[PDB]
């Protein structure tokens, strides 16, 4: 198949062959493929499912980044990036809890713009917490 | 000067050995916790480096 | 004494062997402290696995010590202790214990402390 490396400043979060991955995006999620179409991205606030050989998933948080598909060799580089059982299901729905605050502790456009990465940071964990289930 | 000022001297310099040597063990200790910052960086780096491995392409 | 016209080959042989592997083991005891057991090789970790089994079998149990150490004390012949230092060395007898080696007595009674303790 294809060569995953998926790295960030503070670690190297994977790396070896995969069967499939599908994966965060600038106007949405998707799905890659051996040969997938040969694309370089920004990516939302998200995860990625790393489904492996014999079919094992694991589910990676991808709170920013940018990827490359193009060479056999894929690549994602992650501005923060989190494995999915250093993360936990009670982390994220703390994670609610301040995105809830500061909904209500932000009044202006320039804090609401921070208040709005703080949830959307929150609410990619969320989701990751509970594709963690599978 | 005379064997008292050789004998003074001489405590100098074997104040200065031990000096010299635990700032050879505390450098040791840095140059391998630094060793563990180099070696997490380099994967990071060595993916930056294949990315433009292609975008010479 | 220490030389070859007087005690012969073996004897010469068997205590530069011993002095050559304590002073190397005075040596890797830096880099231990310095760098620590990563940075040792794993011909560098036999030669301080053998010397803590020489350093050891250099104890001995004295018949006027018996009530410190309270064990009968060992006479060993200059044949025994010869035998057994280039034991160690041959690297026969590396599989047992270190601490079979210490206050035992020849290495004869060495092989008998390892196999209970």
């Amino acid at each position: 198949t294809y060569h995953l490396d998926v790295v960030s400043a503070e670690q190297q979060m994977f790396s070896g062959l995969v069967e499939k991955i599908q994966v965060t995006g600038s106007e949405g999620e998707l799905g890659i493929y051996p040969g997938h179409a040969p694309l370089l991205t920004a990516i939302k606030p998200g995860m990625i499912r790393i489904v492996k050989q014999h079919g094992h998933e694991e589910f990676i948080y991808l709170s920013g980044g940018i990827l490359e598909v193009q060479p056999g060799n894929v690549t994602v580089l992650a501005d923060t990036a989190i494995r999915g059982q250093d993360l936990d299901e009670a982390r994220a729905m703390e994670a609610k809890r301040k995105a809830e605050e500061h909904i209500s502790s932000s009044h202006g456009d320039v804090d609401y713009a921070q208040a709005s990465a703080e949830l959307a940071k929150a609410i990619a964990q969320l989701r990751v917490i509970e594709l963690t289930k599978k | 000067a005379g064997a008292k000022d050789i004998r003074s001297k001489i405590a100098s310099v074997q104040n200065t050995q031990k000096i010299t040597k635990a700032m050879e063990m505390v450098a040791a200790s840095k140059m391998r916790k630094s060793q563990d910052r180099m070696a997490a960086s380099r994967p990071y780096a060595e993916t930056m480096r294949k990315v433009i491995g292609h975008l010479a392409h | 004494q220490l030389d070859p016209l007087v005690v012969g080959q073996e004897h010469y042989d068997t205590a530069r062997g011993v002095q050559s592997i304590l002073q190397r083991y005075q040596e890797l005891k830096d880099i231990i402290a310095i760098l620590g057991m990563d940075e040792l090789s794993e011909e560098d970790k036999l030669v301080v696995a053998r010397a803590r089994k020489i350093q050891r079998f250099l104890s001995q149990p004295f018949f006027v010590a018996e009530v410190f150490t309270g064990s009968p004390g060992k006479y060993v012949s200059l044949k025994d202790t010869i035998r057994g230092f280039k034991g160690i060395m041959e690297g026969e007898y590396d599989h047992l214990p270190e601490q079979a080696f210490y206050m035992v007595g020849s290495i004869e009674e060495a092989v008998e402390k390892a196999k209970k303790l």
